[PDB]
């Protein structure tokens, strides 16, 4: 009865909840008075203890499960993968996990660093957008008022007076192909680096199941030393 | 969009001294101006237009002063530059350029409208151009709030005004312990009045003796007695030209911006009572009233220019949804086979049924089309009812996330929402291996270039609304038309037990089936709410109706169901009417950081918990600062921005002058974070020494002295904080090598009660778990003191004001054991004396004081071992710990002892000991070499078993401030099972008579480990 399987000593909620985690409804485990831990709705459900409520029908624990048994249960035993050869191979998979672990910190790093330059570059963009525009407007407010003078000027001889407004204006659009520049320039880093993104994201995701299943069954080594 | 930097251009920290703007001219012409980087926009105003004369059309130029600036900011936004006053260096430009032009519309609401803006740290336009009808919604109705709160502000002025303002600062019960109320001289105190007379500040002091429960306008008459002592006055002139002036006066602590405009007992402002415990003498300046009513600014708000249904319980079908497709996912087809979307609907994280998964579906392409059915009925669903999906990769067979994103199934208008729904899905957090997160963030993530999956929500030929309360109450009478001894003991015994208790299913039922009797023991209702099945509306329609006619709870218990356990709105309105009703605003301002966090939980914007703070917040202007900061502080965060954007919008629009004072904190905080921000990235390479030639350097210039001087402290806004004094100004060594700054405290009376204000200004390091660390040590005291437990804390001051940056409040006259021992000349040795820590006190509290000292010491002491036991602070060390020259000791440094706090590779759990060190013992028993047995020791003992015993008496209340901090977003308050410790230190599950033989064994295990060698100090060889 203390042998029997599906009896986890007297452990905390935090590691029950664990197991629990993840299961089809019925799954189960008996934990200290005794209490029961179940699967209803996706939910662990807390039963106390023989009997539940008033006829207290059975003589002992064991007995009371395998009634209602007429549910899976988790085991304190069963470690699907000599004491010499597993004393080797937790050395072997835990660096095996340790050093995809600290490739998985060293992605997310990346992944991190990547996403925020990403936005940066994204309010950089809305701003060059802003700042082309308000040039727009000036090279607009430019001809207005140029149309006035440059007819006059034209009408005299001077074309002195020509030549200073038209050494301005040319300025003027010339910093504009330079904003357009710097605007296309940060728009194929951003693509560039958006791609970067999604490359580092397939890697993590790749290799999170891989360090999932590396704990699984690191953890179950470890579980047959201690028995 | 908010900017990441505090540089002075983009993608630049500090602009060259001098720069070339190209200035854009109304004539239509480009000049380039080469400019000073702190020259006002005034001086580069009047160099542009002289220069503009040498270009063409200068004909069509105007005066000089029918033009504005405009440029784009860091933020992308068109600003038009009023205040010209205003700096190259702190435009907060992209691009160094300006554009000058014609002022457009209403001058006013366009400044106020960018003040807002720089307040909040986002231009008040993104939220104009924000179609959901939900956020324009709040955006408008809050105002509503905002209205109540400025009529209350304004309904008795000018008295009204000064008490948003300057709101007393009260201990929330009159009443003193005998430990408090023994220090008086004979239940009387003596106090210092100030008058300033002549123009030149010369000052009289009338130094009156008065019972310690007078309210200030007795202090007043009383210091009138005194001056009108010998003018030949009757009993009844007297009595009658008191009456008359006694309110014509206030007092003001002198030194600060603190004033007693309310008639509490004197003894019961925490100024006052400081000074009482702290045997100090109070200081009060007496002025008139209209001295202080004239200076308030009697502020005006602005009304901003943003000004067929079938019930639910007659749709008797199961709930069913469709996975249409998403637009990609980030997988690699290589290694991973298939993914599919697995989905479930929840109460907060309690799932309301079993969860449902689609097909597997080739990672290449992801498109399900497939109706999802759901094990419960439309009439079943509760109102906080949620779909929270995700999507999954499959590759024994494991299982992992991809994207997640949870849905609200009822809009805020009670809607229960049909037909098609993009949503942008979230990024897994870090460590979340889990398949769902249905504590994460409810809506759509407003990233669009993240995967995007659409949903089909079932049709039923009209609007589908939550029912009426007049329905839900009927249904009840529906519902239920269909004892013992050991009974009543059994569920009083149920109330007793802590929130992290687990309750087995019988209690629930044996809760739920009594649930009639549970009315008469009112606190029981946080676990009679868990008993509840909420996938029964038959049980719901029913607990609705006790929750509206329930007893009100104290506050303390209220605070639980606002927790992430408790999302029914009616559960959660409860909880706010108890706040409502029975919060006094000492408490609020004490538990304020848990309430702003619960916001978050809240499923829809407009809500009453929003409604009750900002109401607060608006007045009350020390509640309100702590609002501001603590949501300003998360604005930088993806999750919030918007939420507490339009919060801090609302708040600003009607909090009155103090925007006005509060971008002078934002702005001067801003200078720090560049500042700082140099020397943690491009100069971090560089010597300490050339680093601090830097700093003085840059901190010389005009633009920085102008920003950081003439501020209110954000730790504490009743401090001025002055002039810099620079030559005290220095990077301090410590963990990201944070700035220790000194203003002169400008106050007129500074010398009475300190002439220079130290703040440590840290970039780098989280401090939201030192800011909770420091809360709960104060909550511990508060409770200590009001049992009439003498045990002294420090719960010094600290502010998280964004990422990673936040201010610490110095503490004066105090040092490190570290720093105590160095002082007394080591001479070298290995081991530091023992002996030296109380030698260091006796020399600086000799004779006369010495045994109040070794009291502090010993007061002190007792207290941070029992907080620093239950709280589990393993990690203390002889710089963490430091002591003042009374004999004060404290604890500084938070934030790393939960670093070690998960196992690995099997190495069991890492024990927090209670040790004590021997030099504090050898303290406490006055130089005794035999510390271990004297009066001295057992008199410790005891004060640490009641301690201990008294926080173990209120440890439903720290687990619920705990529990309200789990949504927040620490990494170390993730959940319920980071709490738990708790449990074990305060023995929870034992009895008293239990925990008090488990604390007094722990604490007698500590000093069997005495005479440690410790056989080097720097190294531990
Ligand atoms: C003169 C100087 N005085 C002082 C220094 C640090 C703190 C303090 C007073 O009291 C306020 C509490 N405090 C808290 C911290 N710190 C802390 O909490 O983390 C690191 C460290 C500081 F570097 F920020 N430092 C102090 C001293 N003894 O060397
Ligand atoms: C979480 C958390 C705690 C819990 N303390 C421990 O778990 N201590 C412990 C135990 N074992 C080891 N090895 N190290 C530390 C508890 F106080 F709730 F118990 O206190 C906290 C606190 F004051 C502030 C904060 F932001 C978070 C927390």
């Amino acid at each position: 009865l203390q042998d029997a399987e599906w009896y986890w000593g007297d452990i905390s909620r935090e590691e029950v909840n664990e197991k629990l985690r993840d299961t089809a409804d019925g799954t189960f485990l008996v934990r200290d008075d005794y209490t029961l831990t179940l699967r209803k709705g996706g939910n662990n459900k807390l039963i106390k203890i023989y009997g539940f409520s008033d006829p207290l029908t059975f003589s002992s624990v064991v007995e009371l499960i395998n009634h209602y048994r007429n549910l899976y249960p988790v085991s304190k035993y069963q470690q699907d993968q000599n004491i010499e050869a597993v004393g080797k191979k937790l050395h072997e998979y835990n660096t095996q996990f340790q050093e995809k672990s600290r490739e998985y910190d060293r992605l997310y790093e990346e992944y991190t660093r990547t996403s925020q330059e990403i936005q940066m570059k994204r309010t950089a963009i809305e701003a060059f957008n802003e700042t082309i525009k308000i040039f727009e407007e000036q090279c607009q407010t430019q001809e207005r008022y140029s149309k006035e003078y440059i007819e006059k000027f034209k009408r005299e001889g001077n074309e002195k007076e020509i030549q200073r407004i038209m050494h301005n204006y040319d300025k003027l659009k010339s910093r504009i192909s330079e904003i357009i520049d710097s605007r296309r320039r940060l728009e194929e880093d951003l693509k560039k680096q958006a791609a970067e993104y999604r490359e580092i994201d397939k890697r993590m995701n790749s290799i999170k199941p891989d360090l999932i299943q590396l704990r699984k069954t690191r953890d179950q080594y470890l579980m047959w030393l201690t028995q | 969009p908010p900017r990441p930097s505090s540089g002075e251009l983009w993608g630049i920290h500090l602009m060259p001294p001098r720069i070339l703007v190209e200035c854009l001219l109304p004539n239509g012409m480009i000049v380039t101006l080469e400019c000073l980087r702190e020259a006002t926009l005034i001086t580069i105003k009047h160099e542009l237009f002289k220069e503009a004369r040498k270009y063409p059309l200068h004909q069509l130029l105007q005066d000089e002063s029918s033009y504005i600036f405009v440029s784009v900011t860091q933020e992308a936004e068109r600003e038009e530059f009023f205040d010209e006053t205003r700096r190259l260096c702190d435009l907060r430009l992209f691009q160094p350029f300006l554009k000058v032009i014609e002022p457009v519309g209403n001058r006013e609401e366009k400044i106020l409208n960018r003040e807002i803006g720089f307040a909040i740290g986002m231009p008040v336009c993104e939220f104009d151009m924000v179609k959901d009808p939900e956020v324009q919604d709040f955006r408008r109705n809050i105002l509503n709030v905002c209205k109540e709160a400025v009529d209350l502000r304004d309904l008795n002025s000018p008295h009204s005004r000064a008490m948003y303002v300057y709101p007393p600062n009260v201990e929330s019960s009159p009443e003193l312990p005998k430990h408090i109320y023994n220090k008086l001289d004979k239940g009387q105190i003596i106090v210092v009045i100030w008058v300033i007379v002549s123009p030149n500040n010369d000052k009289q002091k009338y130094t009156l003796k008065i019972n310690h429960d007078c309210v200030p306008e007795q202090v007043i008459a009383e210091a009138i007695r005194k001056k009108t002592r010998s003018m030949l006055l009757s009993s009844e002139q007297l009595k009658l030209c008191v009456l008359e002036y006694q309110g014509k006066y206030i007092l003001k602590v002198c030194g600060c911006d603190e004033y007693f405009l309310e008639k509490y007992p004197l003894s019961q402002y925490k100024y006052i009572r400081s000074c009482i415990m702290l045997g100090r003498m109070p200081n009060l300046m007496l002025m008139a009233k209209e001295s202080l009513y004239s200076q308030l600014p009697m502020d005006c708000f602005t009304m901003p220019s943003y000004s067929s249904t079938k019930s639910l319980w007659v749709i008797n079908s199961a709930l069913r949804i469709k996975i249409l497709c998403a637009t990609y996912v980030n997988v690699n087809i290589r290694d991973i086979d298939k993914i599919y979307v697995r989905t479930g609907i929840y109460h907060g994280g309690e799932p309301l049924c079993d969860n449902v998964n689609t097909q597997r579906v080739p990672c290449s392409n992801p498109r399900w089309n497939e109706w999802l059915n759901y094990d419960i009925y439309i009439p079943d669903l509760p109102r906080a009812a949620r779909l929270c999906l995700s999507i999954c990769s499959v590759k024994k067979e494991e299982h992992c996330p991809l994207a997640w994103g949870n849905i609200n199934l009822f809009d805020y208008t009670d809607t229960l929402v049909s037909g098609k729904m993009a949503l942008n899905l979230w990024p897994v957090p870090h460590g979340l291996e889990d398949l769902l997160n249905p504590i994460g963030v409810t809506g759509s993530n407003p990233n669009k270039e993240t995967p995007c999956l659409e949903l089909e929500f079932d049709w039923f030929s009209s609007v589908v609304k939550f029912p009426d309360m007049s329905v839900i109450e009927e249904h009840a009478n529906w519902s239920v038309s269909r004892l013992r001894e050991n009974d009543k003991e059994q569920l009083k015994a149920i109330s007793t037990r802590d929130p992290l208790s687990e309750i087995t299913e019988q209690e629930k039922d044996f809760l739920w089936s009594h649930r009639h009797y549970c009315v008469t023991i009112p606190e029981i209702l946080p676990k009679l709410l868990l008993s509840v099945k909420w996938n029964s509306r038959d049980e719901v329609a029913q607990m609705y109706c006790l929750v509206k006619d329930w007893p009100p709870i104290k506050p303390e218990q209220a605070m639980e169901l606002l927790d992430c356990n408790y999302p029914d709105p009616m559960v959660r309105g409860f909880a706010v009417r108890c706040l409502e009703k029975y919060l006094t605003d000492d408490k609020l301002s004490q538990y304020l950081i848990q309430l702003v966090q619960v916001l978050k939980y809240e499923q829809y914007l407009d809500n009453l918990l929003v409604r009750f703070l900002l109401k607060k917040a608006l007045t009350n202007q020390r509640i309100g600062h702590f609002f501001f900061w603590h949501l300003k502080s998360e604005m930088h965060n993806k999750t919030v921005s918007q939420r507490f954007g339009l919060l801090l919008e609302s708040y600003c629009r009607a909090c009155g002058m103090y925007l006005k004072h509060l971008n002078r904190q934002v702005e001067a905080m801003e200078k720090l974070i560049n500042l700082t921000d140099i020397l943690k990235q491009e100069k971090k390479d560089e010597t300490q020494k050339v680093q601090m030639k830097f700093l003085v350097e840059q901190m010389r210039r005009p633009d920085f002295m102008d920003a950081l001087q003439g501020f209110l402290s954000p730790l504490n806004p009743a401090h001025q904080l002055g002039n810099l004094r620079l030559e005290e100004c220095r990077i301090m060594s410590s963990a990201k090598r944070p700035l220790w700054l000194n203003w002169e405290n400008p106050d007129i009376m500074s010398e009475l009660l300190f002439q220079n204000n130290e703040i440590i200004f840290k970039n780098g390091d989280d401090l939201r778990q030192d800011m909770l660390t420091l809360q709960i040590i104060r909550i511990m005291e508060n409770i200590w003191q009001n049992q009439g437990l003498d045990l002294r804390m420090l719960p010094y001051g600290c502010l998280s004001i964004g990422d990673c940056v936040g201010l610490i409040e110095v503490v004066r006259n105090s040092h490190t054991i570290m720093q105590i021992q160095c002082k007394g000349g080591l001479k070298g040795a290995l081991q530091f004396n023992s002996h030296t820590l109380h030698q260091w006190l006796k020399d600086k509290n000799k004779g006369e004081i010495y045994d109040a000292a070794i009291d502090l010491f010993t007061r002190s002491c007792a207290g941070y071992c029992v907080a620093t036991f239950i709280l589990g602070i393993g990690d203390r060390h002889n710089s963490n710990i430091m002591v003042k020259d009374d004999g004060q000791l404290f604890h500084i440094d938070f934030g790393h002892f939960l670093d070690h706090k998960k196992k690995k590779f099997g190495y069991k759990r890492e024990r927090v000991p209670f040790v004590l060190t021997q030099d504090f013992l050898i303290v406490i028993s006055k130089g005794a070499q035999e510390c271990t047995k004297t009066r001295e020791f057992e008199r410790f003992q005891e004060m640490c078993y009641k301690a201990y015993l008294a926080i173990r008496q209120h440890a439903n209340l720290f687990i619920n401030l705990f529990s309200m901090m789990l949504g927040s977003g620490m990494p170390e308050l993730q959940s319920f099972d980071d709490i738990a410790y708790i449990r074990k230190t305060l023995a929870l599950d034992k009895t008293e008579q239990e925990a008090l033989e488990y604390f007094m064994k722990q604490m007698n295990d500590a000093h069997h480990g005495g005479w440690t060698t410790k056989m080097d100090w720097i190294f531990h060889t």
